[PDB]
């Protein structure tokens, strides 16, 4: 996150790194006790390495660290250039039992509607400068929700984002998720709620004719419980 | 589009 600022230790219990040997790549919401939410372009990668790391504020410092049994895929997944229904469900070797600092983000009804106007934020470790390294410590950023019919204007996502996709802003020119962030939940309104996850932006992360953009999660909170198991 |  590139402009945002430092949370409140252990005020968002429900995030995850996902990491590879310690090292950080993408955020991850706990929607279970034994499932994490990210985006499956995070995935492209060697599994046996891999490690989701709960309850943390400072990077390095230990956590509670998991291992993944099964990364679930959305089925209809399409990579880059499509980047489509990218979702990926991330299943723990063990089970948490909530406690005040780690404990899951509830999720949203599937007829949930993010209208343009919301009011939401988004936290992640990832990148605090173009070109520069991923934060010390969990930081946050306040994103609107933009029209989708304008992100799509030729000059910005040029046409490119489907119903399910939920366009961003934030309030200044210079404040962008960023390389580290994709997987991070979208919480949006008074009572932060579990809107959408984090997918993509352009190479530069503050150009402000690729607004940042994440995934809608009511849409596929119906495929999240039938993986999930539970109703 | 680059993912982030």
């Amino acid at each position: 996150i590139i402009g945002g600022r430092e949370v409140i230790p252990h005020s968002r219990p429900y995030m995850a790194s996902l990491q590879r040997n310690g090292s950080h790549l993408c955020g991850g919401v706990l929607v279970h006790p034994k499932w994490v939410l990210t985006a499956a372009h995070c995935l492209a990668q060697r599994m046996a390495q891999l490690r989701l790391v709960l309850g943390l504020h400072t990077l390095d410092s230990p956590g509670l660290t998991f291992h993944i049994k099964a990364a679930i895929q959305h089925p209809r997944y399409k990579p880059v250039p499509a980047l489509e229904n990218d979702l990926a469900l991330l299943q723990l070797d063990g089970k948490v039992k909530p406690s005040r600092t780690i404990r899951p983000l509830a999720l949203p009804s599937k007829r949930q509607v993010v209208a343009a106007g919301t009011r939401c934020s988004m936290a992640g470790w990832g990148l605090t400068h173009q070109g520069g390294r991923l934060s010390r410590v969990l930081r946050e950023l306040d994103l609107q929700v933009l029209d989708t019919r304008m992100c799509n204007n030729s000059r910005f996502w040029n046409g490119s984002l489907s119903p399910s996709m939920v366009c961003l802003a934030a309030d200044s020119k210079d404040q962008a998720p960023c390389k580290g962030d994709s997987g991070g939940p979208l919480v949006c309104g008074k009572g932060r709620v579990l809107a959408g996850v984090l997918s993509f932006s352009s190479r530069v992360c503050t150009d402000i004719f690729k607004p940042p953009v994440a995934t809608a999660v009511a849409p596929y909170v119906s495929w999240i419980r039938k993986v999930t198991g539970r109703s | 589009k680059v993912p982030l």
